[PDB]
RNA sequence: UUUUUUUUUUUUUUUUUUUUUUUUUUUUUUUUUUUUUUUUUUUUUUUUUUUUUUUUUU
RNA sequence: ACAGGAUCAAAUCUUCCUUGAGCGACUCGACAGGCAAAAAAAAAAAAAAA
């Protein structure tokens, strides 16, 4: 079986982020239990690391298909571990041109009269 | 009745880090280094005598006397034709161009490959008031007492 | 990459290997694929039948 | 022309077809240039053509320009396409490597498997695949390139058993073909008379003695006489006498009928054809009166060396020459002996340690036979000895201590050089023998300022004049 | 070195000798040891200098597919010609695009140029012209150290297609810079595929004795192929990864097993290349214990094999340079004028050799006929006949092995297939004989020479000569007839007859060789002891001597006289053209042997024939025998009373080392 | 050119089959400092300007 | 550049001539660096590895 990187399709896959530093493959592992993962630990977990080695806290997790990734995801959702919640979102996408839709842009603003806000 | 060859000189004249007759010695002070360090590896690992030194990563060598023995011989003859080589391009050189390359004659970053910086500066500063102090000292024939603000003392000056 | 694969390229045309009706419609074969590749699957997601997919595309 | 050098340096870069100038410089003698312009080849060696790379490679051979460099890029580049490349094409690239003396045995095995390979397919009856339409040369070998390869080897000093065992082969059938004609216009067809001289030019070179071969062209040399041109049986002749018996009754009855047409023919030949003339008479082994013949030959060429004093571009074995007409106590015609000396003077940058020492010997030969004439020593060559003694100083890494004792003897006996190229050969001498522990049973300084020659102005001393 | 090539060129007597190309090989060559390199690493510095202004996933740059043979198109119009293009054609026409499975497909039914045998619609064409296979896999660089040896397994089982040298060399690469990080033991595998790749499908030397794999049948009257690009003489690995991967196995040394060793000596072997500090580091590790009895059969013979070929020529350099280093020292003119002034085999450590032996023994019958005549090959290579040094006790075990083997070998189970795995097995056969005859003759030699200062192996010897002789016999009427030096127009001659038969004539005079030793053997036997070592080192030397007799063979007579027989019938319809250079002097003195108390065998043998057959090649080839053999057969041939004007012409007129002494 | 006589035994042969030293197609290897923080990289420009060609000398 | 050429031919180490002045000198040919982050009296200080 070919590895994940070189096949020429990508299954569905997950991202997690805060994690800490003392993070392996087998800790991601044993927390995604009870489902079918894409392959072994060490080709459906995948660590983000700098050149330098580091980790950035980041993380990706293969899963068999887009049913299973999303139970999974419904179910570890802000779930401890090494005293910390880690987050789940989605990392694909749907195939629609969503993005065209845009929000109509305010034509009006007084930030002289307006509370002060850090909004972007 | 034999045609003699012309060799190419291209390689004597290429300079730059690809070409290796023309770089194989490019740093002067740093290519000792290597002589060195070659000598005392090859010392403190040819000739063990059941004292591990601590150098090195451990390798799996012969630790027969014949083998090392061989080694030895293979050691001296390529030392030998290095020293060789280095003698006569420094020759040819010499001889052509003129240029010579001596050894340092005072303590300079320069010499240690270091830039100049301030820090430095007042390193070198540093050093020179306390030479300074050190040969101001001896000329003195007498021990300075100790004393304080609010004492009477009583100095005395050409 | 653009630069060396330009100079590259120019190399090639001097040499009369580049064919350009050649790049051409490998370029436009791939690009129409790709995107008829995108609304098939599109259609697909939704759970039509094969008549309705054929009829689409 | 410096200008359209300066200028193709400058503009090198957007040659596209960068090999077709080196093909250039290298008919113009454009060595500089030509050594200049690897720079800017060395990387583009990869993208030029098959055909373009042993051009190149020819180019470089052709002005005797070793480039290990580029050499083995092209060696390199040309592995995939060595199996789909024409005879000639080959042939150059061979050549050119030759010209170089690069000696890749390696390269050298695989061409020869393939020209085999190539002549069996031939040999079976098959066409040639490969082949102004006539743009590219056949794929089939030949006998013409057969003997091209082969010089490149014996060239290369590569002894090819294999190789040379079907040569004979083609070469014996080629004679036995030949000698079945029925008519002159059917005659010397696949061959001329100058390829078994190459033939046997190749054997002689490789040190290979092939009986069988050396017979079947001897007998075809016997039957065709007629047809041979006086310098190639010269030659022939020559290389024959040197490897086969001449107390053979076969080759025997052969040297007899050459050497009488030689005679005969001998006022159309050069210095390199009398030089082989005069070996080939001295080796010769006839049953008849002996003693007229050697006296026949030194005669003549004694009398065409003097109507050929005004030849500069032929290539001789001079030295042999001298030797060969001071045997036996025979006593060397002034004129001859100073025109041999005059001419022999071209030849010291080809001259080889065994040159020297030949020619050396030579002197010290013609010199010890005593007084002739108005010269009360003898004939002497002090121009020629001084020079002989700098080039051997000059050249101390390149003889034997048994040959330069022998050279150094000689010299001594012959005229005794200038002081200063006699100091430094005694150093030299005991260093060689503390060196190699030679100490013949047999055998049982400082140099200072007015030793240096005048002219050189070494000396504190000044002189009148402009 | 400027003086040493020079003499090279100026040498008139210095050639290449090769009997068949297939017969020269790669120049040897001996790393050395590894030191730290501080200047290397600063040089690095200068190369990644705009690493920052660069790309950050393709940086390197892009390889270009190979040229074509001839010009293409003059208005380069390929898709309105319509003709099938090759990959490489195609991929430089098209830009250097790829064009994955789907749109070649989609391409091939609108137009006939993608219809070319290279252009699989099921696997693709690859940006550089990559196909069948190497274009469903990403580039080498790209790929992780953890995933290589994977890449490479899965590439190996995939003047056409000349795209997989890119592949391969982007591979080649891309190990040596990993090199440092992948497992000891994967590095080995790494390696081996890269040699098997680069020397797939190739023929060994005739006068080889190691080889990596052993010849079978291939699903051609001979069935060999022959090819000029896969020959011997090109290198598989560059010396460049095997000087770098060096020092990694020292490091790990002990975490290697022993099929792991026995590949990375195998590979070695094949490279050509050597290095001192990890062959005695070898050596000194693997010995017998009352572990080398861990190797398998299999594994112990090319163990052993490599290791030999190794050391033979480490030693033979070490040799060459002893000599070379005397010039480089300096003499200063005191020294010349105090000089003035004045002047008025063993490449085998004890224990290892001994362990062999016993290995040897103990599982003599699990060994099988390649790996127990390759190993037996190399360790008869010490012993010698000039009298550390192995014991008797050690020669002794390597005969009872050899002894065993030969009782309990089958004699042939392949129903006789292709007839160069026919000949092959023949010279095996005789290689075991050789090994055989060495080792009488070495203790027999010793025990003699030891006694005056104070095991059955003929039975088993017997019936080699019996095999071979039934064998040579058998191959040379099956074998197609060829033409002879003595006796479109062109002489048919396929290069791949000759190499068979020039394996034929090895085997049999490597036969010869062992019936002659055979003799000496035997005759050493108690005329004083001393009086017969003198002799017996005469006969070695080539000096004047006492005449030799076939009777001291005694039982072996018949099946020397039958050998005999077989290499004249061979050389009576073969010539003498294919028979090797360094045992010619063997093939005349058996024939002096067969020349006493004859009866009718004075007429076949002249005193075309095989004799004069056996002449003419000597008169051929004068010119690269050595003394030995020179005077060998200058006694020889005076022996028999051969008279022959051409060789008597070259005995005498040709040598200076024998011509001009007495 | 047979019989016979004379000279020469790796030291000087009536002469280079001739005496010495091929690394040869390959002289090829990443140092120091460093408990812990931060920008380590994000983007673009640039070399073929010829008539490749009068296609590679059977 | 000892690169080319002449001569009855050179101390080791070119007797003499040509290269217009060997492209003003050296050097490079994947050569060279505008903008951003960070730093920043001029100026200097970062090897590559998300």
């Amino acid at each position: 079986t070919e590895p994940i990187s070189h096949m020429q399709e990508k299954p569905a896959t997950l991202r997690l982020r805060g994690l800490p530093y003392r993070t392996t493959a087998e800790d991601i592992a044993n927390f995604f239990e009870g489902y079918s993962l894409a392959g072994p630990p060490d080709e459906a977990i995948q660590l983000h690391r700098r050149m330098d080695g580091r980790p950035t806290g980041w993380a990706s997790v293969y899963f068999e298909s887009e049913q299973e990734a999303r139970r999974a995801k419904q179910d570890k959702h802000r779930s401890y571990l090494h005293g910390r919640y880690i987050e789940i979102f989605i990392n694909f996408e749907t195939g629609e041109l969503e993005w065209i839709h845009q929000p109509q842009l305010s034509e009006n603003v007084n930030r002289k009269h307006h509370g002060k806000d850090n909004r972007g | 009745l034999r045609h003699r060859v012309l060799p190419s000189s291209l390689p004597n004249r290429l300079f730059s880090v690809d070409n290796r007759e023309t770089t194989r010695f490019w740093p002067p002070p740093l290519q000792k280094e290597e002589d060195e360090r070659r000598g005392a590896f090859v010392e403190s690992c040819l000739q063990p005598s059941g004292k591990a030194s601590l150098l090195q990563p451990p390798q799996c060598l012969p630790r027969a006397p014949s083998h090392l023995a061989k080694l030895m011989e293979e050691e001296e003859r390529l030392r030998l034709y290095r020293h060789l080589k280095k003698e006569e391009r420094d020759a040819a050189t010499l001889n052509k161009f003129g240029i010579w390359a001596g050894e340092p004659i005072a303590d300079t970053p320069a010499a240690k490959m270091q830039p100049l910086v301030a820090r430095t500066c007042r390193q070198t500063m540093r050093h020179l008031q306390q030479i300074e102090i050190e040969r101001l000292d001896k000329q003195r024939n007498f021990q300075v007492p100790l004393f304080g603000p609010g004492d009477l003392m009583e100095v005395k000056y050409e | 990459t653009r630069f060396f694969h330009r100079k590259r390229l120019k190399w090639l045309d001097r040499t009369r290997q580049f064919d350009y009706c050649l790049a051409r419609r490998v370029f436009k074969s791939k690009y129409e694929e790709n995107c008829r590749r995108r609304k098939i699957q599109v259609l697909q997601a939704r759970g039509a039948s094969d008549a309705v997919i054929e009829e689409a595309n | 022309f410096r200008l359209i050098a300066r200028g193709i340096y400058r503009t090198a870069k957007r040659f596209i077809n960068l090999p077709r100038v080196c093909v250039y410089l290298a008919k113009l003698n454009a060595t500089g240039d030509l050594q200049d312009l690897s720079r800017f080849l060395i990387p583009q060696v990869e993208a030029y053509f098959p055909f373009q790379l042993c051009l190149l490679a020819h180019a470089f051979g052709s002005v005797r320009l070793q480039d290990k460099v580029l050499f083995a890029a092209i060696d390199e580049a040309l592995r995939p396409h060595l199996s789909e490349l024409p005879a000639a094409m080959l042939v150059k690239l061979t050549q050119g490597y030759a010209g170089a003396l690069v000696h890749n045995y390696g390269l050298l095995a695989r061409v020869s498997l393939l020209l085999q390979q190539r002549l069996s397919r031939a040999a079976t009856g098959e066409a040639d695949p490969l082949t102004k339409r006539r743009h590219s040369g056949p794929l089939l070998p030949t006998l013409h390139h057969l003997l091209a390869f082969g010089r490149v080897c014996a060239d290369l000093k590569y002894q090819d058993f294999g190789y040379l065992e079907m040569l004979s082969i083609q070469m014996q059938a080629a004679f036995r073909a030949d000698l079945a004609v029925s008519s002159s216009r059917e005659t010397f067809q696949r061959f001329s008379p100058f390829s078994v001289q190459e033939l046997v030019e190749i054997f002689h070179r490789l040190k290979v003695n092939d009986v069988s071969l050396l017979l079947a062209a001897l007998r075809h040399v016997q039957a065709r006489m007629h047809d041979y041109p006086p310098s190639c049986v010269a030659s022939i002749g020559f290389c024959t006498a040197q490897m086969l018996p001449c107390d053979a009754s076969t080759v025997r009855q052969v040297h007899a009928q050459m050497l009488e047409v030689l005679q005969e023919a001998v006022p159309l030949l050069d210095l390199c054809s009398l030089g082989q003339l005069a070996a080939f008479a001295k080796k010769a082994k006839p049953r008849r009166n002996r003693s007229a013949l050697r006296s026949s030959v030194f005669e003549a060429v004694e009398a065409r060396v003097i109507e050929l004093q005004g030849d500069g571009r032929t290539v001789f074995d001079v030295g042999r020459l001298l030797e060969l007409l001071s045997l036996n106590g025979r006593r060397v015609s002034e004129e001859a002996f100073h025109i041999l000396c005059r001419q022999a003077h071209r030849h010291l940058d080809l001259f080889e340690p065994q040159d020297f020492c030949r020619l050396a010997r030579a002197l010290a030969r013609v010199k010890c036979q005593g007084s002739r004439g108005e010269q009360s020593e003898g004939l002497q060559a002090s121009s020629l000895v001084n020079a002989l003694a700098r080039r051997t100083l000059r050249q101390e890494d390149e003889f034997s201590p048994r040959d330069f004792l022998s050279l150094l003897r000689s010299l001594t006996l012959a005229g005794p050089p200038d002081r200063v190229y006699a100091v430094p050969l005694k150093e030299k001498l005991r260093r060689k023998q503390v060196l190699h522990n030679y100490f013949p049973a047999s055998q049982s300084e400082q140099l200072l300022e007015s030793d240096l020659p005048p002219s050189s102005r070494q000396t504190p001393t000044l002189r009148k004049g402009r | 070195s400027v003086a040493s090539r020079i003499h090279f060129l100026n040498s008139r007597t210095r050639f290449q000798t090769a009997v068949h190309a297939s017969d020269v090989a790669p120049p040897f060559l001996l790393l050395p040891l590894a030191s730290p390199r501080p200047l290397l690493a600063y040089h690095h510095r200068f190369r990644t200098r705009n690493r920052k202004r660069g790309s950050r996933f393709h940086p390197h740059p892009l390889p270009l597919p190979p040229p074509p043979l001839s010009p293409p198109r003059s208005d380069a119009a390929h898709l309105f010609a319509g003709k099938p293009l090759a990959a490489s054609a195609v991929s430089t026409a098209a830009g250097q695009q790829t064009l994955p499975p789907p749109l070649l497909r989609h391409l091939q039914g609108l137009f006939p140029v993608f219809r070319g045998p290279e252009c699989d619609p099921s696997c693709g064409v690859g940006p550089a012209g990559e196909a069948a296979g190497l274009a469903l896999l990403p580039p080498p660089s790209l790929v992780e150290p953890r995933h290589l040896e994977d890449l490479a397994r899965r590439a190996l089982q995939a003047g056409a297609c000349k795209s997989d040298r890119l592949f391969w060399r982007e591979l080649a690469a891309r190990v040596e810079k990993v090199r440092d990080l992948l497992p000891i033991e994967s590095l080995v595998r790494l390696l081996t595929i890269l040699t098997l790749n680069g020397a797939s499908g190739t023929v060994r030397p005739v006068k080889q004795i190691f080889q990596a794999f052993e010849t079978q049948d291939e699903d051609n009257r001979t069935g060999l192929r022959l090819a000029s690009e896969t020959l011997p003489c090109v290198r598989p690995l560059p010396p460049r990864l095997l000087l770098a991967s060096t020092r990694e196995f020292l490091e790990d040394l002990k975490k290697l097993s022993p099929p792991a060793t026995a590949a990375l000596a195998a590979t070695f072997a094949w490279s050509n290349c050597a290095s001192s500090a990890l062959l005695f580091a070898l050596m000194e590790r693997w010995a017998w214990r009352q572990h080398l009895g861990d190797f398998t059969p299999a594994d112990f013979a090319l163990f052993v094999s490599a290791l030999g070929h190794l050391l033979s020529q480490q030693e033979a350099t070490h040799v060459k340079y002893s000599r070379q280093a005397r010039h480089l020292r300096e003499i200063s003119g005191k020294q010349i004028m105090a000089a003035f002034r004045e002047q008025k085999a063993w490449h085998f450590t004890a224990a290892f050799f001994d362990g062999c032996c016993r290995f040897m023994a103990t599982r003599a019958e699990s060994f099988s006929l390649f790996s127990f005549a390759s190993a037996a090959r190399t360790l008869v290579e010490n012993l010698d006949a000039v009298a550390a040094c192995p014991t008797p006790d050690s020669v002794e075990a390597l005969a009872k092995a050899i002894s065993l083997f030969v009782a309990s070998w089958d004699g042939g189970d392949k129903t006789h297939g292709r007839l160069a795995t026919r000949a092959a097995n023949l010279l095996l056969v005789a290689r075991l004989l050789r090994a055989a005859s060495q080792c009488e003759l070495y203790i027999h030699l010793h025990r003699a020479l030891r006694l005056e200062a104070e095991v059955d192996t003929v039975g088993a010897c017997k019936t080699l000569l019996e095999h071979i002789s039934c064998e040579l016999g058998l191959l040379h009427s099956e074998l197609e007839a060829l033409p002879l030096l003595n006796s479109r127009g062109f002489v048919h001659i396929s290069p791949d007859t000759v190499y068979v038969r020039n394996e034929l004539l090895a085997a049999a005079g490597e036969s010869a060789a062992a019936v002659v030793r055979l003799h000496h053997a035997k005759s050493l036997l108690q005329l004083s002891t001393g009086a017969r070592v003198d002799r017996v080192k005469r006969w070695m030397r080539g000096q004047q001597a006492e005449r030799m007799q076939l009777e001291t063979l005694g039982e072996l007579k018949s099946e020397a006289e039958h050998l005999a027989d077989a290499i004249d019938r061979v050389l009576r319809e073969r010539g003498a053209a294919g028979l090797p250079t360094e045992q010619l002097a063997d093939l005349m003195e058996v024939f002096a042997l067969c020349v006493g108390d004859k009866r009718v065998s004075q007429t076949p043998e002249e005193t075309l024939s095989s004799l004069q057959a056996l002449s003419s090649e000597i008169v051929r080839r004068y010119a690269a025998l050595d003394v030995n053999q020179k005077r060998r057969i200058k006694w020889a041939t005076r022996q028999m009373d051969w008279k022959d004007p051409y060789l008597n012409h070259c005995l005498g007129r040709f040598t200076a080392a024998v011509t001009r002494q007495r």
